[PDB]
């Protein structure tokens, strides 16, 4: 079963393809209306593996040097075995020469193709956490992110090293536990300082950075003595914050102190930047934040010179290796869209919320530091991303977040997609749900392998290989078995981040039905000028309505939304893997009435009846819809049954999606009216046949 | 007094008595008004008609001030108008001329006024020559400033090793309550060494602040509130970091110093304000703005070849000034410092500079205790704010150069941040136009201040002097000790002017043009009674710190004793350069026992010359800032047991800093000689019994200006060149 | 300039 | 948006209490001395003047006016309720005294409660006239 063999691939390589079976021909290696590529997570979880302490048995063939896998003929007598990759045979390492078939090693096991190997090298590095706050907001939003800070202070490792940068009109670099005097170093918000320059002016450990168990009390007392920015804030005025120096600061102590090792920058902002060097809007309140509407027709003077400055920090700290995280919590914009390169190009989280001081952040904060079955952080830090290919494949770039390396080699392919023109890429933080987007070229069974460098949350060095095989298209029934081995979830992701791509970095609109018609034409069944003929396959028939859902969406919809909230929805779609990226395309719905049990429904305002209760779940939206008749012990238990199923997902999603509970006729039903339902899908499908069944 | 002198016969010309200043020869009901003589005196009691009778006098004109001097008593008037002339504004005094019993004329500008409507000459305003006023509101620039105490402290490698920072720490713990000022006091606190360190204040917060100012060529003020806090206030949490100060900086190895950033920094955290600055440095500054390149010091083979070396600390004294803001600069330095350029910041800004060479919390007990006696005195005085002072004269005369710490404004306006009560000033005056209508002329020195109380204050004196026009009543009435001071601050400011040669030689002139002149209106050296003392004192300044020539002196010693010679008052500058030696072993019943039980001997003033000595006694020295008991090697056991209680000279102790009180008549008596020596002054002096002969003290011996050294002459050896040029 |  | 504030007697204009921090001042703290010699028993006992682009504020009571400049864009609200509580801890214990003193800001001392009072208006966390005719 096709499907059995999607579903376990994923499970066992974290990985998706949008074909499984790939061309064998350079006359079609152009035929692919939706290119070869891959959903791949590199640190995919998964009931226990055994932590292989080897050294990853590499192929001594210089250029090539993959990894010892199972696709690689072994000659256990000869003491030999042969890489897929190149043919070269090699010669078993002197602690490999008792192996025999009875006692083979981890790694030619089919079962361990994605495996991990511990490393051991030398002294590990501390885990480095340096906090960067803000002191210009309300006193509930500012206890209260005192608060938190404490609390993620008594779940780090006692190892860690641990800094704070707070910042309003000026910028403190605290210098934590000097005798009993407490004191920082005042830097002006109104320039931006180099990391040399900075080195110079602050004079393993450092007097910035300390060890979580010998500073912990001194850190807690300082935190929680924290008060606002101490300068007035005249009448109509925004106070002055200056975000794009404090972030620049804090990016320049690690970049001079502790380079090329785990750390997480973690800002914590309550307004958007009004001084200095990354500006995002005016001091006075009386000119409003910038909008979508104010940034096409050009009233939005700061946009485009804040987000160079943010952009800059970012490949700053994406080039030393460290993590940029944005917690941004107001009730008005704040700047994300001038931020986000930080989080997106490292691997740093993206928080939005209203204030502080709600259970949507204090919970969503703490589930940063959600530990293991051995109480270690699920994440990694400075992750290096290799990906070995047969000589017919070549990778034409990654779309997600990473940074290239800019490392060139025969799998380089000439036209670049996304962050492309490299085999080889830096994640400087990950979790086990980051998802990476690989697309491929080709110019059985040719062999793709994934090499994944990253410190553990423990310190350890660790290598993850996953090397992946899909069968050459048979030359006698290629086009047969090609369309059979579709995968129409993993592709219209595939084909959705290509979309965002372009329009987050420009009609987009435009490129999306050509590859839709294209698809149609080449795998549906019609006849000619035909349309009530036309059909797809199993395999294709979601395909349009997937398709449909993602050009209506916020993601590309940007107007009716601000655009902070757009880069924060752009954000977790680029980083989420395909069961989580399906549900923010097209909410899943399910219905909850007497006559039955729950059970999910169509998206449409067909769905809605009087006398049941739907669940919406958007990937950033909990929503709890209730009936005109229902709204007005068993009932109870229809008024709980999707509270307790929602309760259950409202923990385990990490951004803490929003809950709402209306009605009818309340005032936030526009969620659910507005994602159900260039019309409507019947009108859509129709106008998609009378084009297939048309001119090609 | 009207004699004639030949000091070749006499050489024992100094009196065994205190010297009192001259009386003018006034009517006996206007010398009864006259101002104190320590507040105000003359060169010339006897003014001079005309320019050319005192250019043939060939002696200086010219004024030496005191006017904050603290006092016994004080009239203060509180009356509705202030009564002032109609054209010079001269305030009204007791030399005025009063004819129709409600006109005046003005002793100035000879001008008649009407006496306002509030006997007229029984008023206070014309009975005391030093007075007083309640300022009005037009005397008033903006309500009255504060009493603003920013104390800056240098924490560099040097200046921990000194130990400075203990003392100071703790004499403001134990003088918190005795600054000046009501509840309106304001106290700050700056540290510094490559950075700029300001302390936050308040009670919300378990500590106080250490908030690092880093960009030393763009400094700020890191914080709008809790920097400057109200003491009193705040004044728990003002001790706690007191305590607190000398313990942090303990492991320092910041060796750079950048004191001109740190002013900066100071200057704009009292720029809003104004007040008095304190400024603790204990080396070179070597970092930032105001460098100052090191620098080989002289020896005493090095010829007469001071200047400051950058104009930044001179600039920044002009815009502290611009602001009500006086710098005091505590130089507590072991090496060169440059000081004849960081005095700058003091000179121009109405401050004054405190000199501890070598300082060593462990390694210099005198230093230590010096150091301890002066704050006391610095923390305690009373003080004024936002200051301006005026002198005029009677029409005819005119002051052409003033002589202190403060920036000249234009009509001869002296601008004053703070005015302090130990600080003196001096004024060099010319006859301008012929006095021959007159025959007494005034001088008016008019003092607007703040008091520490937030009470706008004028403070006026008053001096009346006859006008003469032969060339003997001239010298008749010279004063000896106010010309030496006057003289004293020219040859500062020719030395910076020209050179050190000419400073010398302008001095030895004095001497040899007023008693040429004056044998040219008559075999030895023959001068009037007036002038008996005129070489030897100035044989004195040409041997003191000052100007000395052969001697092993270093720079930053010369320029302190420079700037001394500029703010010091005459009484002090006096006591320094020709200081007072008893005999103390054998005092008897012959003093000042008039006051009540004490009986206060008083011995015999002592020409300074070792063979005024003996090894058989004991000899103490009054410098004015400190007291030297000489013990000679063959002291009688009486005094080495009973005065120092010691058995033998052996067991005297390396450095003594004072004299126990012990249970002999003969403690008793020496005791009393010198408590009331230091009851006559305000910087207590501290007392020292170790010069001796392996003390390695021999300060004694450099104030023996008449005897002869390798490199100058005695004081005979100096009359006798004296009257060789009188006669060329 | 003062009125002194 | 910034501030000068001024209380004195109004029959002869005698300053009583003030505060004033810089970091001009002598334009503005001059038209105060101007107003407070113009004042008299036929004065309004609360009015506001405008100067060029700063503003006056006062109110008269028992003899003693309080005064206030501010930049114009400062609520005028907020201008009057700043000078009432000035006049109530300031006739409390000080209005017993006002009609005996003679020396200039002989409440120097009410700077205290001025600035302590001052910090609660200019941090955001009756006739008109323009200041000219009575000058
Ligand atoms: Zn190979
Ligand atoms: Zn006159």
């Amino acid at each position: 079963t096709y499907l059995e063999f999607i579903q376990q691939n994923e499970e066992r390589d974290g990985v998706r393809f949008s074909w499984n079976v790939w061309p064998s021909s350079r006359l079609e290696a152009t035929r692919m209306v939706v290119p070869v590529a891959a959903l791949f997570t590199p640190l995919k979880e998964r009931p226990d593996l055994p932590p292989i302490q080897y050294e990853p048995v590499l192929c001594s063939r210089t250029t090539c040097r993959a990894v010892l896998n199972p696709l690689c003929q072994v000659d256990y007598r000869a003491k030999l075995w042969a890489c897929n990759f190149c043919y070269q045979r090699n010669q078993f390492p002197p602690s490999y020469a008792g192996i025999s078939e009875l006692n083979q090693p981890a790694e030619l096991l089919p079962q361990f193709s994605s495996i991990e190997y511990v490393v051991l090298r030398g002294p590990q590095m501390p885990l480095i956490f340096l906090y960067v706050v803000d002191t210009c907001m309300e006193d509930e939003d500012l206890q209260a992110l005192k608060e938190s800070m404490q609390m993620s202070l008594s779940l780090l490792p006692p190892t860690a090293l641990v800094g704070l940068i707070t910042f309003g009109r000026m910028v403190q670099v605290h210098e934590l536990g000097c005798e009993g005097i407490s004191k920082s170093y005042v830097f002006r918000g109104t320039k931006d300082l180099s990391a040399k320059q900075l080195q110079e002016m602050l004079g393993p450990s450092n007097r910035f950075l300390q060890p979580v168990q010998k500073i912990d009390m001194n850190l807690t007392d300082l935190l929680g003595e924290l008060q606002r920015d101490p300068w007035p804030v005249p009448q109509g005025k925004r106070p002055l914050r200056s975000s794009g120096v404090a972030l620049s600061i804090a990016v320049g102590l690690l970049e001079c102190t502790f380079p090329n090792t785990g750390a997480r920058i973690m800002m914590f902002i309550g307004g958007p930047a009004t001084q200095g060097p990354g500006m995002v809007v005016g001091d006075e309140l009386k000119t409003p934040i910038r909008s979508w509407h104010d940034i096409d027709k050009d009233n939005a003077k700061y946009v485009k010179k804040g987000t160079k400055h943010f952009e800059a920090l970012a490949n700053r700290a994406a080039t030393t290796g460290h993590v940029i995280d944005i917690y941004a919590c107001a009730l008005d914009q704040t700047g994300l869209l001038e931020m986000k390169c930080c989080p997106n190009l490292t691997g740093g989280y993206m928080v939005m919320g209203d204030s502080f001081n709600t259970s949507l952040f204090k919970q969503t904060f703490q589930r940063v530091f959600t530990k293991d079955m051995h109480g270690q952080f699920k994440m990694g830090f400075g992750g290096t991303l290799e990906i070995k290919t047969s000589r017919e494949i070549k990778i034409s770039g990654a779309i997600g977040p990473c940074v290239s390396l800019n490392s060139k080699g025969p799998c380089v392919s000439e036209n670049e997609i996304g962050t492309g023109g490299t085999c080889q890429w830096k994640i400087c933080g990950l979790s086990p749900t980051t998802t990476l987007a690989i697309y491929f070229e080709v110019v059985g069974r040719g062999a793709i392998q994934f090499v994944t460098q990253y410190q553990h949350s423990s310190g350890q060095r660790r290598i993850r290989v996953t090397t992946i095989a899909r069968n050459w298209a048979d030359a006698q029934t290629q086009i047969q078995n090609i369309a059979a081995s579709f995968d129409q979830e993993a592709a219209a992701i595939l084909m959705a981040r290509l979309a965002i791509y372009r329009a987050e970095t420009e009609d987009v609109l435009r490129w999306l039905d050509r590859q839709l018609i294209r698809l149609c034409q080449k795998f549906g069944e019609y006849h000619k000028d035909d349309p009530s003929s036309f059909r797809f396959s199993e395999t294709f028939s979601l395909y349009p309505q997937f398709m449909f859902h993602l050009r209506r969406s916020s993601f590309l919809q940007v107007f009716n939304n601000s655009p902070d909230e757009s880069s924060y929805y752009r954000h977790h779609f680029m980083r989420q893997d395909l069961t989580q990226s399906l549900i923010m395309i097209q909410p899943i719905l399910y219905a909850y009435s007497f006559s039955g049990p729950p059970e999910p429904v169509l998206l449409d305002s067909s769905s809605i009846l009087a006398d049941r209760i739907l669940l919406m779940d958007t990937f950033f939206q909990i929503l709890i819809y209730h009936g005109e008749t229902i709204a007005q012990e068993n009932f109870r238990h229809l008024l709980q049954a999707p509270v307790d199923d929602a309760q259950e997902i409202l923990h385990s999603r990490f951004p803490m999606p929003r809950y709402i509970d209306t009605e009818h006729g309340g005032s936030q039903a526009r969620f659910l009216l507005s994602k159900v339902n260039d019309v409507s899908l019947q009108v859509f499908m129709d106008h998609l046949k009378k084009l297939a069944v048309s001119s090609a | 007094g009207l004699r004639v002198v030949n000091l070749l016969q006499e050489r024992n010309m100094l009196p065994s008595t205190p010297l009192k200043p001259p009386v003018p020869n006034l009517h006996e009901d206007i010398q009864k008004l006259n101002c104190n003589p320590e507040l105000f005196r003359c060169t010339l009691t006897s003014i001079p008609q005309t320019q050319a009778l005192l250019n043939k006098a060939k002696l200086p004109l010219g004024l030496l001030l005191h006017p904050f001097k603290d006092l016994v008593q004080l009239p203060v008037v509180t009356s509705s108008t202030i009564v002032r002339c109609r054209s010079c504004r001269t305030y009204i005094n007791p030399f005025v001329s009063f004819l129709d019993q409600r006109r005046w004329k003005c002793n100035l500008c000879y001008r008649v006024n009407d006496v306002p409507e509030e006997e007229p000459h029984r008023r206070p305003e014309v009975q005391n020559a030093t007075i007083e006023f309640m300022a009005p509101s037009e005397y008033m620039l903006r309500p009255p400033q504060p009493p603003v105490y920013l104390f800056v402290f240098d924490v560099s490698h040097n200046a921990v090793e000194t130990g400075y920072l203990n003392s100071v720490c703790q004499s403001l713990l134990d003088n918190l309550d005795l600054l000046p000022g009501n509840t309106r006091t304001k106290i700050g606190f700056i540290t510094f060494d490559s950075t700029i360190h300001f302390y936050g204040l308040q009670e919300s917060l378990s500590q106080p602040q250490m908030l690092i100012v880093s960009d030393i060529e763009d400094v700020f003020i890191p914080m709008p509130e809790n920097l400057l806090v109200n003491l009193n206030e705040s004044k728990e949490l003002v001790q706690d970091l007191l305590k607190t100060l000398p313990q942090m900086f303990t492991k320092t190895l910041e060796t750079q110093s950048a004191l001109g950033p740190a002013l900066q920094a100071a200057f704009k955290l009292m720029s809003p304000t104004g007040g008095r600055m304190s400024v603790f440095q204990t080396q070179l500054p070597t970092l930032g703005v105001g460098a100052l390149k090191p620098r080989e010091e002289p020896n005493h083979r090095s010829s007469a070849k001071m200047t400051p070396s950058t104009d930044f600390y001179k600039k920044l004294a002009l815009d502290c000034s611009g602001q009500q803001v006086a710098v005091d600069l505590f130089l507590l330095s072991g090496q060169y410092s440059d000081l004849a350029s960081l005095g700058c910041i003091s000179r121009y800004s109405a401050g004054s500079v405190y000199y501890y060479p070598s300082y060593h919390h462990q390694h210099n007990p005198v230093q230590v205790q010096k150091l301890q006696k002066e704050l006391q005195r610095y923390l305690t005085r009373k003080i004024g704010f936002e200051a301006v002072m005026r002198i005029r004269c009677t029409k005819g005369l005119s002051i052409h150069t003033f002589h202190g710490n403060f920036f000249v404004r234009s009509t001869d306006l002296l601008s004053l941040p703070n005015v302090n009560p130990d600080a003196g000033y001096a004024v060099q005056m010319s006859v301008e136009e012929s006095l021959t209508d007159t025959q007494l002329v005034s001088f008016q020195s008019a003092l607007l201040y703040t008091s520490s109380k937030g009470e706008r204050r004028i403070r006026v004196h008053t001096l009346c002097l006859p006008v003469v026009s032969t060339l003997n009543d001239v010298f008749l009435g010279a004063d000896v000790q106010a010309i030496s001071g006057l003289l004293a601050n020219m040859a500062v400011d020719r030395s910076m002017t020209a050179s050190l040669s000419d400073a010398r030689d302008a001095l030895v002139n004095a001497v040899i043009d007023s008693l040429s002149a004056y044998r040219s209106s008559v075999p030895g050296l023959m001068v009037p009674f007036s002038l008996r003392l005129f070489p030897l004192f100035v044989l004195a300044l040409l041997k003191q710190k000052s100007f000395q020539t052969g001697t092993n002196a270093r720079l930053d010693e010369r320029i302190f004793a420079m700037c001394q010679v500029k703010n010091q008052p005459l009484v002090y500058l006096m006591l320094t350069t020709h200081p007072s030696l008893y005999r103390v072993d054998n005092l008897s019943d012959e003093g000042a026992l008039n006051i009540s039980d004490r009986t206060i001997p008083q011995p015999p003033i002592l020409q300074l010359s070792v063979e005024k000595l003996s090894r058989d006694g004991a000899f103490l020295m009054d410098a004015g800032s400190v007291l030297m008991l000489w013990v000679g090697k063959n002291c009688t056991q009486n005094f080495l047991s009973q005065v120092l209680g010691v058995q033998n000279y052996a067991s005297i102790p390396q450095p003594m800093t004072d004299l126990p009180e012990l249970d002999t008549p003969e403690s008793a008596r020496i005791i009393a000689f010198i408590s009331w020596l230091r009851e006559q002054r305000p910087f207590f002096p501290i007392l020292y019994v170790i010069a001796d002969e392996s003390p390695m003290k021999a300060n004694f011996l450099q104030n023996m200006i008449e005897d002869r050294t390798e490199s100058a002459l005695s004081y005979y050896e100096f009359l006798l060149h004296i009257q060789q040029q009188v006669n060329k | 300039t003062s009125i002194i | 948006m910034v501030l000068l504030t001024m209380i004195a007697r109004v029959a002869d204009g005698l300053p009583l209490a003030a505060s004033m921090q810089e970091d001009d001042l002598q334009q503005y703290q001059s038209q105060a001395k101007q107003l407070f010699r113009k004042l008299n028993e036929q004065s309004p006992t609360r009015c506001t003047l405008e100067a060029g682009a700063m503003t006056f504020h006062y109110i008269i009571e028992q003899g003693v006016c309080y005064l206030v400049l501010c930049e114009a864009a400062f609520p005028k609200k907020l201008a009057f309720a700043y000078l009432e509580d000035l006049h109530s801890e300031f006739d409390e214990q000080h209005g017993k005294k006002v009609p005996t003193v003679s020396r200039p800001y002989s409440f120097i001392e009410f700077d205290t409660f001025i600035q302590k009072t001052k910090k609660l208006y200019i941090d955001s966390r009756i006739m008109v006239a323009n200041i000219e005719e009575v000058l």
